[PDB]
C-alpha cells in the first residue's frame, strides 16, 4: 500500500529496467509470466495484481526508436509488462537534446503523462517516482526534462527519484555529451528531488579489479545498478529491523535545495571463487564501502568531503557491529566530514539477504551494504563537464542542430550561468564556518 | 482501579510497546490469544489496570497504537502476541512522517491526531478512576517525535490532572542513527519541557554497553534492548499491579522525583544484570543489588553520574526481602557517596517494595535517579543544534511545512534556560 | 572472620596458585564443580576466610588472577579445578610483558592495573573483616614483577594498615632462566623493601635439591615444585583457618619474624618429607621433624644458613602432638646450634600448634627463618647486576619505556644499603 | 588471540615459506584445503578462520617474478592460500638492489602495504611480523629493505623478526653477493628488531654429515628452517611449563641497538637408521646444540663468546635436567661468555614434541632443542664479506648497474662506513672490562 512507479527513459533505461524487473521477479519467486507458484504485502509496492494469478509491474517504457522497445516485447519478459505501456516513438532524438525536449518528445508526452496518470490514480498509497535514464543521450537527457517538468507541475509534493549516467571524464560514446548534460541538468535542477550519480568506467574498474571478469558486457553494469536498485527498495519491499522510506533519503541526503547528487556505491562485490578466503565482516563491508577504489563514481572521495552518507544493510545483520564500524569510519582523518553537518549518517537494516540471479556474477553473499553518499567531490567533475562545454562552445561546435531544432544561443549562456553558480554553491558549502 | 493507558508513537516505541506487552503478559499469565491461563489469583486482582476484561472472558491490552507507515504496524500485527490487540487500536496513516518532525506535528500528525484523541476518549470513559498516562516514543524519528509531542498537548488540554509518563528513546552521544536528530530532538525536548511530568531518557549506546559487557553477549538484537526496556517499565507499575510492604504509585514517584516544575528528566537503571554462566558465581542479597545499581556501568542514559550530583533517587525492589537490610543499604551508600549528592535534600531516597519476582529470580531491583549529570546529554546536542542551525543546513524541509526559523530560535532559547537552570542547582549552596 | 585475599600475577604466580588452590580445596574437601561434598564441620566452621559461599550453596575462591597474556588464563580455564574461580576475576591484557620490567610496570601495567585495583576493591568490600592480602609472584618474569610491585605500591596507598604477603620465586645462583633477571629482581625487591610486610623468598634450585635427593625422584615436573610451594602456603595459613591448642594468624608471625621494618625476609622449609619406599623406615616423631627442620639440605632457599645466623624462627605444627614434647625439642635445638642465633634475641623461636594434620599424615611442621644469610642472595645478585649496568647492557629496552638510569642507580644504592644493615646486625654485639 | 602475520619477499622466501606452511598445516591437523577433519586457541595464532571449517593462512607472499608465486598456485596448496595475497610483480630486480628497492619494488609496495595492513587491522593482539628473505637475491634486499622501512614507519613499535639467508664463505650462486648484502644490512640495521643468520653452507654439512644424505636439494634445507621456525613459535601455538613471546626474545637476546645478529642451531638432526643406538638425553641433546659442528653458520664459535643464549625444548622435557646440562655448560671453558654477562641463558619448555613430515629426512623424535645464539664470532663474518666488498669496489666493478638504477657512489661509501662502524662495535665489545 506504499506504491512507487518506474519510468525509464532512452535506451540505458530500457537496458537497465530489464535487468531490474528481471531481478525483481527473482526475488518474489514471480514467473515470467506473472505468476507464482519473512516475505508478507510485499510485492504490492511494485507489482500491482489482476484476477488470476498474474502480477503486472508498474513500469512505464517511453523511447523515440522501436528498436530496443521491440526486443523487449520479443524477450523472455514478453507476457509481464502491461502492453499499453510500452511507448515506441518514430524517430529518436538521435543524441540531440532539442529533438528530445521540443520537437518529437513534445509528439508523445501527452501520452506518457496520461499512462502515468492512469497508473497512479490505480493507487493508493504513491510514495514516488523512479526515473532510470541516461544523461548523453538525446532522448536520456530532452524527454526527462520534459517529464520532470511535467511530473512536478501535476504531482506536487511527491518522491522524484532519478538513476543518472554520468558522463565519463574519458570514455565517451557520444560527441555532444556536454551540450544533452549541461542542458538536462539545469532543467532538472528545480524538480529533481534526489538524482544518483552513477558511471560506467568506475563499474568497468570494479568489473575487472574486484570480480576478475575483463572482458564485461553491459548486462554486468546492468545487473549491478539493478542490485543497487534493489538494495535502495527492499525497506519497501520487505519487513526490516529499522526500515526507511525514501522521503526520508530526500530528507536526510539533501542539505540544501540545490545540492542533491549522491553518488552509488555497493559492497560486497567478490567472485564466486574469492567468495571463501574471507568471512565478510560487517565493519569489513562498511570499509570496502567507504574505499575511495569501491565508488562507483570516477571522483576521488579524499578530495572533498562527505555532506552525508546512508547505509543500507541488508541480511543478517545486528546493529551494535554497525554501530561500532560506524565508530570506527568517523574516528579516522581521511574520511573527514564537514565541520557543520557532525551527524553524518543514515542507517537502514534489512532482513531479507540480496538473492544472486542465476547465470549472473556474483556470489552468494549472506551480508550486503548500498551506500549513498552525497559529498563535494563531485562538484569538480562538474567543472570537467563545463570546461568541455566551453571548448565546444567557443568555436560554436554543433550549435546549427540545436538553434535549427527549436532552441537559442542564450538558452545556452542561461545553462552555463547555472552551472557556474553550482559549482560556486559547492565551493561555499565546502568552506568551514567561522566562530 | 487506577487505570493506566497506553499510547505508542513512532516505530521504536511500537516495537518497545510490542516487547512491553509481552512482558506483561508473561506477569499475569495471560496466553496470546488473550485468555488468562495464570495460577495466582493476584495476577488477576488488578489485572484491570492495565487490561480490559473483554466479554466471554478475554482480556484485551489497553493499548493505542499510532504510526504514519503500516509497515511496522502489519509486522506487529502478524507476529504472535499482535493477535491480542482490539483491532479498532491499530491508528495508522499514508503519508509516512518521513523524519521529519515538521510533517510528525503540523501537517500529518493534523490529520490522524483527531482519531487517536476519539479512541483515547473512548477508553478514558471506559475506565473507572483514570491513573495516568505512559507514551513510548523516540526522539529522533519524525513520526515518535512530532506525533508523540502533539499528543501529550492535546491530552494535556483535555486532563491536566492525569499524570504523564513518557519512555523518550534519546539519540546516543557517539553514534548518530539519523542525520536531522538535533532538530527533532530540540523540538520534541521543548513541547516535553512545558507539558509532561515525567520523562525517561534511555540511549541506545548504553543498552549496547550493557549487553556487551554486562551480560556478555556480542549479539544484541533489537528484541533484547527492547526487553531490557520493557523489564524497567514492568519494574516501574509493579509498584501498584501488585501488593507490596511498602507500595508506590506513580503520583508517589512524581512527587519524590520532581522537585521543581521543569527539571524531571530520569535516568532508569535495573538489577541484577549476570550473564548466563556467571550467575550461580555471585550471591543475590540486596546489598548486592544495591551497589550494582550506583555506577555509571549500569546507567541507561549515557553520562557519568560523577560528573554531577543526584538531585533524587528512587529505588524499587521485588521479591520478598528484609526493609531492614534495604535501609542499612540505602544508608551506606548515602554516606560513602556524599558528594555525589545534593546538599540541600536531605535523606534523598525514596524506596518502594514489592512482592513478586519479575519471573525466575529471587529479588530484583529498579533505579530511577534524576541527577544533574543529564545537562551535559543536553548541552552536547544543543551544541550540534546550534551547528546545524548556524548554517541553516536541511532548515527548508522544516520551512516548508509552515514552521519558521523563529520557532527554532526560541526552542534553543528554552533549551538552554534549561540547561542553565540545571547548572545552577548542581552548584547551589 | 579475617578473609584473605589472594591475587597472582605472573606465570609461575597463576600456576603456584592453581596448584595452592587445588591443596586447599583439598583440604576443605570441596568438588572441583565448588560445592562442598566435606564430612567435617571444621571445615566450613572457617570455610570464609579464603572462599566466598555463593548462592544455591556454592563457594568461590576469593582469587584475583592477572596476567598480560591469555595463554597460562586459559590453560587454567580449561583444566580441572579451573571451573569454580569466578569467571569475571580472570583480568589478561594483549601485549604481554616481554618479559621486560618497565613494560610490566609502567607502560602495560598501568592499563590492567585500575581493573585490578576495582575487582580488589569489590572483594575486599565483599569482605566481613579484612586480614590481609597475600600475593603470589615470581621475581624474573616481566609481568610478576612489575604488575606486582604496582599492585602491592596501590594497595598499600588504599589499604596502610591490612598485612601483606608475598611468596616471590627468587632467582636461582647456579641457573638463570632468564637473561635479565638481575634488573627485575633489583626494581622489584625496591619496591618489596618499600612497602611489603614480608617476603617469603624461594630458588627454584633448592626445590630441585629436595626433589632430587630428599625425596628420591629423578623426574621433577613443575606440578611436583609447585605442590610443595602450595604445602607451605597452606601450612602458613592453618594456623587461622582450623583450631588449634595454640594457634597463629599472619599479623602474629609478621610481629613475631619482622624486628626491623626493612628485613622481613623470610626462607620457608618443610617437614617431613620421605620417599615412597623411606617412609615406614622412620618414626614420625616431634625430635625427628625438628631436627629435619634445621639444615641447608632442607632449605627452600639456596643459601647455608651456617654462613649467617638465624635473627628470628616461627615454627607451625599440624596434627595431635604433645606441647611439652615441642618446648623440649626447640630448648635443645637453640641450646646446642648456639653460634647459629643472634645473641641479643633471647628465646628467639615462635611457635604454634593446630590440630589438623595437611591429610594424609600424621603430623608435620612448617620453618619460617629470618637468617642473615640471605644476604649472600642479595650481595650474588647485586654483583651480577652492577656487572650488567657496568657495560649499559640490555639498558635500551628498560630506558624506552620512560625509565632512566639514575631509577637503577637508586635501586641499587638502596639493595646495597641493605645488605649493609643486613652485615651490621649479623655481626652485632 | 597473540596473531602474528607472515611475510615472504623473494624465491627464498617464498619456497621456505612453501615448507613451512606444509610443516604448520601438518601440525594442527590442517587439510591442505584449510578443512580439518594438548590442544586449545593453538591456530588462532596463525590461522585466521571463516565462517565454514576453511582456515586461511596469514601469510603475504610477494614477489616480482610470477614464476615461483605461479607454482605455488598450481601446487597442492593450492586451495590455501587467500589469492588476494599473493602479488607478483612483472619483471624481478635480477640480483640488483637498486631494482629492488628504488625503481621496481617502489611500484607494488603500496599494494603490498595495503594488503599488510587489512591483515593487521583484522587482528587483535598482533605480536609481530615474520620476514622470511634471502640476502644475495635483488629483491630479497632490496624489496625487504624498504618493506621493513615502512613498516617501522607505519607500524612505531613491533616486532619485527627476520630469517636472512647469511651469504656463505666459499659456495656463491650469485656474482654482486657483497653489493646487495651490505646495502640490505646497511639499511635494516636502524629497524630490524632481531635478524636470525642462517647459511647454505652449514647446512649442506649437517645435511651430509649428521643425516647421511650426501645429494640434498633445496626442499631439505627448506624443511630444516622451517623446523626451526616451527619450534621459535611452538611457545605462541602450543602450551608449554614456560612460554615465551617474541618480545622476550628481542628483549634477551639483544643487549644493544645494533647488535641484533644472533644464529640458529636445532637438534636432533638423526637419519631414521641411526634413530636408535642412541637415547637421545636432553644433556646430550644440549651438547650436540653447542657443538661447532652442529651451527648453521660457518663460524667457529670457538673464535668468539656467546653473549646470550636461548633454547626452547620441546617434547618430554623435565626442567631439573635442563638446569643440570646447562650448568654442566657453565662449567666448561671452551663455552666462554663475556665477562659481563654473568647469565647468558633464556630457557622455555613446550609440551608439543616435533611432528615428522610424511616423506620427510629426519626421524620421529620426543625432545627436541633449538639453540637461538648471539655471540661475537658473526663479526668475522662481516669482515669476509667487508673484504670482498673492497675489492669489487677498488675496480667499481658491476657500479654502472646500480647507479643508473636509482643510486649513488656516495651511498656505497656510506654503507661502507656503516659496515666498518658495526664491526668496530663488534670488536669493542668483545673485549673485557677494568676494575
Ligand atoms: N549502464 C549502462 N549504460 C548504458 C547501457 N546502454 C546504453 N548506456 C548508456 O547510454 C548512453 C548512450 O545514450 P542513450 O541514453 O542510450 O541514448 P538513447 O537512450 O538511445 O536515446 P537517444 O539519445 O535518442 O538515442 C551511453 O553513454 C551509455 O552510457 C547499459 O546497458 N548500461
Ligand atoms: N635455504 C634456501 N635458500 C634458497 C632457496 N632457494 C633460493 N635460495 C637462496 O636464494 C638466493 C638467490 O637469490 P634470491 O633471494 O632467491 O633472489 P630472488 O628471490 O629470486 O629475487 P631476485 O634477486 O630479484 O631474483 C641464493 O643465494 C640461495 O641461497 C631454498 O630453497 N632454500
Ligand atoms: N531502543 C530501541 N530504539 C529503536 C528501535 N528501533 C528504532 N529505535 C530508535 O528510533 C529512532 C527512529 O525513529 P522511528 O520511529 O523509527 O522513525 P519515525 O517513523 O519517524 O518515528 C532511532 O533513533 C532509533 O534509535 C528499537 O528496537 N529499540
Ligand atoms: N616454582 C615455579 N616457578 C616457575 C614456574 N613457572 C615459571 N616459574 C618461574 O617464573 C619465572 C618466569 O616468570 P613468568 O611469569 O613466566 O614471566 P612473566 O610473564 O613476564 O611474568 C622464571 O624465573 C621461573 O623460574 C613453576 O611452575 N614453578
Ligand atoms: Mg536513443
Ligand atoms: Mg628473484
Amino acid at each position: 500500500m506504499r506504491e512507487c512507479i518506474s519510468i525509464h527513459v532512452g535506451q540505458a533505461g530500457v537496458q537497465i529496467g530489464n535487468a531490474c524487473w528481471e531481478l525483481y521477479c527473482l526475488e518474489h519467486g514471480i514467473q515470467p509470466d506473472g505468476q507464482m507458484p519473512h516475505h508478507h504485502d510485499s510485492f504490492n509496492t511494485f507489482f500491482s495484481e489482476t484476477g488470476a494469478g498474474k502480477h503486472v509491474p508498474r513500469a512505464v517504457f517511453v523511447d523515440l526508436e522501436p528498436t530496443v522497445i521491440d526486443e523487449v516485447r520479443t524477450g523472455t519478459y514478453r507476457q509481464l509488462f502491461h502492453p499499453e505501456q510500452l511507448i515506441t516513438g518514430k524517430e529518436d532524438a538521435a543524441n540531440n537534446y532539442a529533438r528530445g525536449h521540443y520537437t518529437i518528445g513534445k509528439e508523445i508526452i501527452d501520452l506518457v503523462l496520461d499512462r502515468i496518470r492512469k497508473l497512479a490514480d490505480q493507487c493508493t498509497g504513491l510514495q514516488g517516482f523512479l526515473v532510470f535514464h541516461s544523461f548523453g543521450g538525446g532522448t536520456g537527457s530532452g524527454f526527462t526534462s520534459l517529464l520532470m517538468e511535467r511530473l512536478s507541475v501535476d504531482y506536487g509534493k511527491k518522491s522524484k527519484l532519478e538513476f543518472s549516467i554520468y558522463p565519463a571524464p574519458q570514455v565517451s560514446t557520444a560527441v555532444v555529451e556536454p551540450y544533452n548534460s549541461i542542458l538536462t541538468t539545469h532543467t532538472t535542477l528545480e524538480h529533481s528531488d534526489c538524482a544518483f550519480m552513477v558511471d560506467n568506467e568506475a563499474i568497468y574498474d570494479i568489473c575487472r579489479r574486484n570480480l576478475d571478469i575483463e572482458r564485461p558486457t553491459y548486462t554486468n553494469l546492468n545487473r549491478l545498478i539493478s542490485q543497487i536498485v534493489s538494495s535502495i527498495t527492499a525497506s519497501l519491499r520487505f519487513d526490516g529491523a529499522l526500515n526507511v522510506d525514501l522521503t526520508e533519503f530526500q530528507t536526510n541526503l539533501v542539505p540544501y535545495p540545490r545540492i542533491h547528487f549522491p553518488l552509488a556505491t555497493y559492497a560486497p562485490v567478490i567472485s564466486a571463487e574469492k567468495a571463501y578466503h574471507e568471512q565478510l565482516s560487517v565493519a569489513e563491508i562498511t570499509n570496502a564501502c567507504f574505499e575511495p577504489a569501491n565508488q562507483m563514481v570516477k571522483c576521488d572521495p579524499r578530495h572533498g568531503k562527505y555532506m552525508a552518507c546512508c547505509l543500507l544493510y541488508r541480511g543478517d545483520v545486528v546493529p551494535k557491529d554497525v554501530n561500532a564500524a560506524i565508530a570506527t569510519i568517523k574516528t579516522k582523518r581521511s574520511i573527514q566530514f564537514v565541520d557543520w553537518c557532525p551527524t553524518g549518517f543514515k542507517v537502514g537494516i534489512n532482513y531479507q539477504p540480496p538473492t544472486v540471479v542465476p547465470g549472473g556474477d556474483l556470489a552468494k553473499v549472506q551480508r550486503a551494504v548500498c551506500m549513498l553518499s552525497n559529498t563535494t567531490a563531485i562538484a569538480e567533475a562538474w567543472a570537467r563537464l563545463d570546461h568541455k562545454f566551453d571548448l565546444m562552445y567557443a568555436k560554436r561546435a554543433f550549435v546549427h542542430w540545436y538553434v535549427g531544432e527549436g532552441m537559442e544561443e542564450g538558452e545556452f549562456s542561461e545553462a552555463r550561468e547555472d552551472m557556474a553558480a553550482l559549482e560556486k554553491d559547492y565551493e561555499e558549502v565546502g568552506v568551514d564556518s567561522v566562530e | 482501579m487506577r487505570e493506566i493507558v497506553h499510547i505508542q508513537a513512532g516505530q521504536c516505541g511500537n516495537q518497545i510497546g510490542a516487547k512491553f506487552w509481552e512482558v506483561i503478559s508473561d506477569e499475569h499469565g495471560i496466553d496470546p490469544s488473550g485468555n488468562y491461563v495464570g495460577d495466582s489469583d493476584l495476577q488477576l486482582e488488578r489485572i484491570s489496570v492495565y487490561y480490559n476484561e473483554a466479554s466471554s472472558h478475554k482480556y484485551v491490552p489497553r493499548a493505542i497504537l499510532v504510526d504514519l507507515e503500516p509497515g511496522t504496524m502489519d509486522s506487529v500485527r502478524s507476529g504472535a502476541f499482535g493477535h491480542l490487540f482490539r483491532p479498532d487500536n491499530f491508528i495508522f496513516g499514508q503519508s509516512g512522517a518521513g523524519n521529519n518532525w515538521a510533517k510528525g506535528h503540523y501537517t500529518e500528525g493534523a490529520e490522524l491526531v483527531d482519531s487517536v484523541l476519539d479512541v483515547v476518549r473512548k477508553e478514558c470513559e471506559n475506565c473507572d478512576c483514570l491513573q495516568g498516562f505512559q507514551l513510548t516514543h523516540s526522539l529522533g524519528g519524525g513520526t515518535g517525535s512530532g506525533m508523540g509531542t502533539l499528543l501529550i498537548s492535546k491530552v494535556r488540554e483535555e486532563y491536566p490532572d492525569r499524570i504523564m509518563n513518557t519512555f523518550s528513546v534519546v539519540p546516543s552521544p557517539k553514534v548518530s542513527d539519523t542525520v536531522v536528530e538535533p532538530y527533532n530532538a530540540t523540538l520534541s525536548i521543548h513541547q516535553l519541557v512545558e507539558n509532561t511530568d515525567e520523562t525517561y531518557c534511555i540511549d541506545n549506546e548504553a543498552l549496547y554497553d550493557i549487553c556487551f559487557r554486562t551480560l556478555k553477549l556480542a549479539t544484541p538484537t533489537y528484541g533484547d534492548l527492547n526487553h531490557l526496556v520493557s523489564a524497567t517499565m514492568s519494574g516501574v507499575t509493579t509498584s501498584l499491579r501488585f501488593p507490596g510492604q511498602l507500595n508506590a504509585d506513580l503520583r508517589k514517584l512524581a512527587v519524590n522525583m520532581v522537585p521543581f516544575p521543569r527539571l524531571h528528566f530520569f535516568m532508569p537503571g535495573f538489577a541484577p544484570l549476570t550473564a548466563r554462566g556467571s550467575q550461580q558465581y555471585r550471591a543475590l542479597t540486596v546489598p548486592e543489588l544495591t551497589q550494582q545499581m550506583f555506577d555509571a556501568k549500569n546507567m541507561m542514559a549515557a553520562c557519568d553520574p560523577r560528573h554531577g550530583r543526584y538531585l533524587t533517587v528512587a529505588t524499587v525492589f521485588r521479591g520478598r526481602m528484609s526493609m531492614k537490610e534495604v535501609d542499612e543499604q540505602m544508608l551506606a551508600i548515602q554516606s560513602k557517596n556524599s558528594s555525589y549528592f545534593v546538599e540541600w535534600i536531605p535523606n534523598n531516597v525514596k524506596v518502594a517494595v514489592c512482592d513478586i519476582p519479575p519471573r525466575g529470580l529471587k529479588m530484583s531491583s529498579t533505579f530511577i535517579g534524576n541527577s544533574t549529570a543529564i545537562q551535559e546529554l543536553f548541552k552536547r546536542i544543543s551544541e550540534q543544534f546550534t551547528a546545524m542551525f548556524r548554517r541553516k543546513a536541511f532548515l527548508h524541509w522544516y520551512t516548508g511545512e509552515g514552521m519558521d526559523e523563529m520557532e527554532f530560535t526560541e526552542a534553543e532559547s528554552n533549551m538552554n534556560d534549561l540547561v542553565s537552570e540545571y547548572q545552577q542547582y548542581q552548584d547551589a549552596t
